[PDB]
RNA sequence: AGCUUUGCGCAGUGGCAGUAUCGUAGCCAAUGAGGUCUAUCCGAGGCGCGAUUUGCUAAUUGAAAACUUCCCAAUA
RNA sequence: UUGGAAAAGAUUAGCAUGGCCCCUGCGCAAGGAUGAC
């Protein structure tokens, strides 16, 4: 499946996220071969029409292009990462860093709502938008 | 020749609201425009 | 189903017999008063009326 | 007093373009073709001495039509860092305010 | 298009 | 010759404004949508969408809430 | 007149505009009634 196409060239994904400015650009740096990137990819098609209109989720292969995987350094098997008008928007989960969200969400809501937020802390130009979730704790009991 | 038929009230109702917004907004575009300053609202 | 935009209202310049009408009866005005407050000296309700 | 308004005074369509990044659109906010003279004899103001840019900034087109359609069509359109909009302008000097005062409370 | 991807990915697991 | 009917569009006035005003773009619909009266009678709306748009003024918070320089010092 | 240092414009409320329902003056269609030594 992978409905979402992912940008083989290295440049190519470059260029789409200088392609949209208007919405939102997610790239899923993680390899297809792991279950973790197929939960994230299900995770996409789960809000592949629904964040369409306010947002443009691309998947892409650390394998295929490794600039990202060495010069973002982004090590995780599956890690998402945002990208606004070549802006790299960081969320304010509470893991320590806000580069990638790293943790497979297997809630399609949470996802729909961190989108949502990503994309208005972009309008409002916030480097580092309020995520609207406790991400540091494991949020289960 | 040259005839014409009978209209409806539905449309009567589109045409009449569409007509005075068309008129409100050119007198605007007329009036705001920089042109000639419109009178004080009525 | 699309998804509605992450857009939000530009600005505020009209009020009374023109957007005051919504703002009065479908968000009526409650009492605002005697349900808001706390009275943080005194207990009014028991302990555990809830 | 403040001796600017004499380069700017030729009965043109002045807009308010403000609200906008200190450095965005710093030297090209004029640089848009939306009509025949852009903004004319308009520029973006700032607060001097410092490097800084304090907000608002000359918008004035030649021509008053083209400059409502262009204010319409472009309203807060992306502008570099800060996507600005655009508003009437003041031009309120002493020889407004006298008048207002006579035609106020009389 | 989505096909060869999908045939890859599986090829490998 | 004066007036006037459906009234129309302009401009003024009065009132209404979430049930309403309208597009209704999805659908049926002058080739009948609907029924306790009227049933061999009546004959044009209804289901769902979305808002009630144009500007000015005061205030309000904030250090600043915006329209082309500024805080300073003996004088003129 | 002379002289030294230099929130990416927001919240809240009314007023008119604006939307429709009524009238008026205007403009005129098809007509309706009448005066015509």
């Amino acid at each position: 499946s992978y409905m979402l196409p992912h940008l083989h060239n290295g440049w190519q994904v470059d260029q789409a996220i200088l392609s949209e400015e208007d919405r939102v650009v997610v790239i899923r740096f993680g390899h297809d071969w792991d279950p973790t990137c197929m939960k994230m990819d299900e995770v996409l098609y789960s809000i592949a029409e629904k964040v369409k209109n306010f947002a443009v989720i691309y998947l892409v292969d650390i394998t295929e292009v490794p600039d990202f995987n060495k010069m973002y350094e982004l090590y995780d098997p599956c890690t998402v990462m945002f990208f606004f008008r070549n802006k790299h928007i960081m969320i304010d989960l509470g893991t320590g860093n806000n580069n990638k969200i790293n943790w497979a969400m297997e809630d399609k809501q949470e996802m729909v709502d961190i989108i949502e937020t990503v994309y208005r802390g972009a309008r409002k130009g916030r480097g580092l938008v309020v995520s609207p979730k406790d991400y540091s704790t494991k949020y289960r009991y | 020749v040259t005839l014409g038929v009978y209209l409806t009230k539905k449309e009567q109702k589109k045409l009449r609201r569409q007509t005075r917004r068309e008129a409100q907004k050119e007198l605007q575009e007329k009036v705001r425009l920089g042109l000639m300053p419109p009178p004080e609202p009525k | 189903k699309p998804l509605p935009a992450p857009l939000d209202g530009q600005r505020k310049k009209r009020g009374g017999r023109r957007y005051r009408k919504m703002k009065e009866r479908l968000g009526l005005t409650e009492i605002r008063k005697q349900a808001n407050r706390m009275s943080f000296g005194e207990i009014e309700e028991d302990a555990y009326q809830e | 007093e403040d001796p600017s308004l004499l380069e700017w005074d030729a009965d043109d369509f002045r807009i308010f373009c403000g609200d906008l990044g200190n450095e965005v659109n710093d030297d090209i906010l004029a640089r848009a073709f939306s009509r025949f003279p852009s903004f004319l004899k308009a520029k973006v103001i700032r607060d001097k001495r410092t490097g800084k840019t304090k907000g608002y900034g000359f918008v004035s087109f030649k021509d008053p039509s083209d400059y409502v359609r262009a204010m319409r069509e472009m309203n807060g359109k992306y502008v570099g860092s800060r996507p600005i909009k655009l508003r009437k302008s003041m031009w309120k000097d002493r020889n407004l305010d006298v008048v207002r005062k006579k035609q106020k409370e009389k | 298009d989505i096909e060869s991807s999908l045939k890859q990915l599986a090829e490998r697991r």
